[PDB]
């Protein structure tokens, strides 16, 4: 079925190759603590040169660690050398993006209601995050230190009739409080921009257009 | 022209302190503060917090009595890390201890940059509840300086709510009251202020700090000293103007210079001591330097609690247009509850609580938090000055009760190279008699792995086993408060001297501590050090 | 974090320098100095005295020629009536300046009565008549004043009135018309100091501290102010008999930090010296008289001081509100502080023609909004744990054998001379040789000593440094190179180009300015190698 040949880099570093015959195209995947494998960014960045790692055939590492009341997973981009952490703890999420040369730290958030942040064309992040009973679950991708893009906000638990039939842009964000929950650090300001292409979906589709109000999509 | 400084009588070099009792360990400590509680001197670190029982033993090494341990959850260490800061700061640095009741310990840490407080009984140092949040009054970061204090019941608290350390606010909760803060990103109330000490007198509590000056604001960010009051028994604004939030806080900026045709302001305050009486006036000592980009001085002044309850009743001071000179609001416009002063007292019976306070004089109090005139020291001149130093005063502790008789006022003063400095004040101009100066920092039980950190952290004086506790990040030293022993045989020494704690036997015939009430009948001419006839 | 003070390489106390010459000529009271020809004269109390720098060898040295100038009896008298004490009552010189190459012109008090002569220079006889010196020569020989001939003309900054409070700066002579600023108020000159002018291209700038008018909250910045050679006064209407040209400038010596710590007190400022290429005055700061002590010298580019007088104005907005910078839009076509006659002004013949809303705006913004930068944006030197406070201040840009060396000397208000390597491409100044220069035993009288220094003059000839107290010259050699003597070990160490060791003789001694002998020198290090 699937043969995981591992080997050991350093203490507590493992590589997990996952390799399919049906596939017949090994993969490679990080394992470890993430905070061990975090400062020593150099060195795992250089062994991973001198084990021969294919340059283009794969585009994104994976990594997932399971340790206990934690779920540290992420993949680091070998293209853009940077990476991404996320941290899943009891009561709060931690999403960190480290370049990977000397070890600097572009830009770092979090948010206490955020939990099982799941990672997916470009992998995007996805979180669930209920303030009251009704459960809300919004998708976003932050590019920039003080500008996040939250393209699309899932539903659930017939929330569209709660809250959206009431209202029927920024006032409803504000309303629900998204930015509350969303605390960055390094900066005390932050900005919400949307993507263009973004749409809402809880059956019921919307998505704005340029303008403030916002439209139906499907129905 | 600028007065000299005055020579010390003595000098005493770390070759003789040497020998002082030092607590060290029995790896880091991290120490943040120590305070006194009857007999039992408590040791403020990272993840830990000791006890020393004073009223027992004198061995060369000091051993602690018991000690507690709160070491932050690993679950808690890591969420921190992740955050950004480093493996070092991600502990729990207890930067709040106050005495609950008879009883019961208030101890909060840091908790990995994530403040949590936690009740202990005083008997046992044993944890006593939960763990309710530690927001508001305990800071994130183990370098930040907060404040904390217990009043009527209530905990009054000054520090920083964010994580970032920019929402610096003055908060209250725990006292069967409601919770009260400033005005969130208001720089009128707070621009980025540095707490140092609260103190309570009479009906209210007095905070002093540090801030941008808002009215110096032509030359550009300059940073001045403040004193604020907040009324104990405030309970909130109305419904509509200013609830949840302070409806007494006004400001004052403290006058501590040298009076001649331009006055020379020392504007960085370092430390103030708490309420203590002296030849009949309530007054608090605070120590002041000159910023850390200018030439390196420092200057002791006192203030009468008094004076600070009447600058309070004058005239506030206000903006009439943007970037123009601060004028004192003429009385004639201010609605006639006085702002600030507390529900029920003289002149306001007909106001039950601070929740009846009429709309317009919240709103100016909100608008107007600074007040015009600034609090005049005590003979509106510096007690002592320093300014051919390198070092930079900090810590200040007073013994209003010193001498044979205790009808003497000796003030101890910390610096940031582990330099103490001992002077008799005096209280009718105060010549002022800089006694001695010392080094007590002991390389050999305070350098950890080749590391000298001299910045003290803290000062407590313990009257009745004549030492002086100087605690250090690493290290405390138990520095006694006469050095009588150094001076020995030479009695020329021992009368030139004029150090209130000491004196002359015939008895024993040497040089040595004297004790309050001390039968044996001693020699010492505090007024004038005259040695004829004597030495050498 | 403050920069700490250094470590002076070399101590010279009291009593080591007390066989240096001693020049006493009753008490002297002494104004100031100068070099003029090869020749230094002795400006005090009713007498001029004429060291001969010849004369080095000379161990003694004694007044070739004596210039005699008491004040008449009247005027004594009339001085001792209007309330000033007996001895202030006297004839003190305080401006000495050359006319031409054949004059010598001498302006003094005359017992609050200011007068002016002029002298022969080779004879030394009253050349001509004697004439009113009002606004030329202060009153009051406490006071300091400013007199500086540019191309026959007398720039002088002083008190007009007895009471001294109309400050003014003027000008006369020359076929020239009279010219000075505006009479009290405050707009241009609000309790001045003035120190010292030089003169440079076609801008003569006056150095000076005043009343600051920026800081509503009393504080004294230090000023440069420029004026125009050719100005030839404003108009029938506006500025008659005025300044056309004035314009001031904030100084800018302060130690770059989180908070800059300004030295407002402007004490000396050199003339107009060419160092590593570029023209440049260093100027000597002081912190108030009310503040902890502290010095610092700042030297300032001839370029920069042009370039400030060309930014924006100052402007008070409203009454009693912050200062704001002009705007760009609101100036007048003709630049004020621009001399006619200079590029793009060939319309304007001379300045005595210009329009009158130009005349109004630079009479009402004179204060330029940027600060004169120092060179670095850093001071040069500072002392801060003395008493003491820097004063005047001697730079040599021609030291050494090979004259690439540049050797500043300091005075103080103690007697203390400071000496330090001014290096210029930043680097850390290397301080040379401090010394207290002050002889108590040939200086003081009646058991007083007053060792406030009241002016330093070098000489490249000599190679000395004469520095002048109120009741002595003392001829300081530059540096202390026989005080080393035989030892080479010392001198190597000191680092002073004024020092070498000489190959023949096998012995330290001080250096000439071309000699064939061989030169032993380690300016970078000193490992004192062969230790004795
Ligand atoms: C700080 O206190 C000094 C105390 O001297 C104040 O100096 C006095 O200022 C007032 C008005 O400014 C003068 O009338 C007094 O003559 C000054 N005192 C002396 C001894 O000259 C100083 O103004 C205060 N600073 C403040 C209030 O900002
Ligand atoms: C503290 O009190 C003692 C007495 O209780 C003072 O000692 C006496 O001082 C008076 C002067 O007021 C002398 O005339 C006596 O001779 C002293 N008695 C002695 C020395 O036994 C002492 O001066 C007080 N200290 C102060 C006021 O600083
Ligand atoms: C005096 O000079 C200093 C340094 O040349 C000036 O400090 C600069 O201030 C600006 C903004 O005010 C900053 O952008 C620069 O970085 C500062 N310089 C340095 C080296 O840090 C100061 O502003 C000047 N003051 C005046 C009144 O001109
Ligand atoms: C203190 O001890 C050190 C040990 O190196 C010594 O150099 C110094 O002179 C001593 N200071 C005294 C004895 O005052
Ligand atoms: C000192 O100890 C006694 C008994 O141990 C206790 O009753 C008292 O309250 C303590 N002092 C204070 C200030 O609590
Ligand atoms: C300088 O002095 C010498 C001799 O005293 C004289 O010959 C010469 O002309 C003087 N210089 C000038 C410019 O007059
Ligand atoms: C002056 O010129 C000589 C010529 O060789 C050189 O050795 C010396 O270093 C120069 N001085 C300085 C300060 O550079």
């Amino acid at each position: 079925r699937f043969i995981s040949l591992t080997f050991s880099i350093l203490e507590d570093i493992n590589i997990i190759i996952e390799i399919d015959l049906v596939s017949k195209s090994y993969k490679i995947l990080l394992s470890g603590n993430c905070i061990k494998l975090i400062e020593n960014s150099s060195d795992i960045q250089q062994k991973i040169d001198h084990i021969g790692f294919n340059g283009e055939h794969q585009k994104y590492i994976p990594y997932s660690y399971i340790d206990n009341e934690t779920k540290y997973n992420g993949f680091i981009d070998y293209s853009k050398k940077e990476g991404l952490f996320t941290a899943e703890f009891s009561n709060e999420s931690i999403i960190r993006n480290i370049y990977m040369p000397d070890s600097n730290n572009l830009f770092i958030y979090s948010s206490k209601d955020l939990k099982d942040i799941r990672i997916i064309d470009v992998k995007l992040l996805i979180g669930n995050y209920f303030k009251d009973n009704m459960k809300v679950s919004l998708s976003f991708t932050i590019e920039d230190t003080n500008t996040i893009k939250l393209n699309g906000v899932y539903l659930d638990e017939n929330g569209v009739a709660q809250i959206l039939k009431f209202m029927n842009l920024m006032n409803f964000l504000e309303s629900i409080n998204i930015k509350n929950i969303f605390y960055n650090n390094l900066d005390p300001n932050i900005k919400f921009i949307l993507d263009t292409n973004f749409i809402i979906s809880g059956q019921f589709e919307l998505i704005c257009d340029k303008d403030k109000n916002i439209q139906p999509y499907f129905i | 022209g600028f007065p000299e400084d005055s020579e010390p009588i003595s000098i005493s070099h770390g070759n003789y302190t040497k020998q002082y009792p030092v607590f060290v360990g029995h790896h880091r400590l991290d120490i943040q503060m120590i305070m006194i509680m009857n007999g039992t001197l408590y040791i403020a670190a990272r993840d830990h917090i000791y006890t020393v029982d004073i009223d027992t033993s004198h061995t060369e090494e000091i051993y602690c009595s018991k000690k507690l341990t709160w070491k932050s959850r690993q679950a808690d260490v890591d969420t921190c890390r992740m955050k950004g800061k480093h493996k070092d700061e991600c502990h729990n640095f207890i930067k709040v201890l106050l005495k609950k009741n008879d009883d019961a310990l208030f101890v909060c840490g840091t908790n990995a940059f994530n403040p949590s407080c936690r009740n202990y009984k005083m008997d046992t140092l044993e944890p006593f509840g939960d763990e309710f949040s530690g927001m508001a009054r305990c800071p994130y970061d183990a370098k930040h300086a907060n404040v904390a204090l217990f009043a009527d019941g209530k905990l009054y608290s000054a520090t920083v709510t964010d994580f970032l350390a920019i929402d610096a606010v003055i908060y209250r909760s725990l006292g069967e009251s409601p919770t009260l803060r400033t005005v969130k990103h208001d720089s009128k109330w707070l621009k980025e202020p540095y707490f140092v000490q609260a103190v309570d007198y009479g009906d209210y509590i007095y905070f002093f700090f540090r801030e941008i000056a808002v009215e110096y604001n032509t030359m550009g960010k300059v940073v001045f000293p403040r004193v604020a009051q907040v009324c104990k028994n405030d309970m909130g604004g109305s419904q509509r103007v200013l609830e949840k939030q302070w409806t007494s806080f006004l400001k004052a900026r403290l006058n501590c210079s040298v009076p001649g045709d331009s006055h020379f302001y020392f504007n960085i305050l370092q430390a103030v001591t708490d309420v203590i009486r002296i030849n009949g006036r309530d007054v608090v000592l605070a120590t002041f330097s000159t910023p850390y980009n200018s030439i390196p001085g420092s200057a002791v002044c006192a203030y009468d609690m008094l004076d600070i309850a009447s600058v309070f009743t004058g005239r506030f001071k206000e903006q009439k247009s943007p970037d123009s000179t601060w004028t004192p609001v003429p009385d004639e416009r201010v609605p006639k509850p006085r702002p600030g002063c507390c529900a029920g007292s003289s002149s306001l019976e007909r106001y039950a609580t601070s929740n009846e306070f009429p709309d317009d004089t919240l709103n100016f109090i909100k608008t107007h938090p600074l007040m015009d005139e600034a609090v005049p020291s005590i003979f509106n001149r510096p007690w002592f000055l320093r300014t051919m130093v390198r070092y930079r005063l900090t810590k200040i502790a007073v013994d209003t009760a010193a001498g044979p008789y205790q009808n003497h006022t000796v003030v101890f003063l910390g610096s940031e190279k582990g330099i103490i400095l001992k002077f008799l004040a005096r209280i009718f101009l105060n010549d002022s008699l800089f006694l001695e100066e010392m080094s007590v920092y002991n390389s050999e039980k305070c350098s950890y792995d080749g590391v000298e950190d001299k910045r003290i952290m803290g000062m407590q004086l313990d009257r009745a086993s004549s030492s002086l506790y100087v605690a250090f990040s690493t290290c405390v030293i138990k520095v006694p408060l006469g050095r009588c022993e150094r001076y020995g045989k030479c009695k020329k020494t021992c009368i030139a001297s004029r150090d209130p704690y000491c004196g002359w036997i015939k008895e024993g015939g040497a040089c040595s501590h004297l004790s309050p009430n001390s039968r044996l009948t001693f020699e010492q001419d505090i007024e004038r050090g005259n040695t004829d006839g004597l030495g050498d």
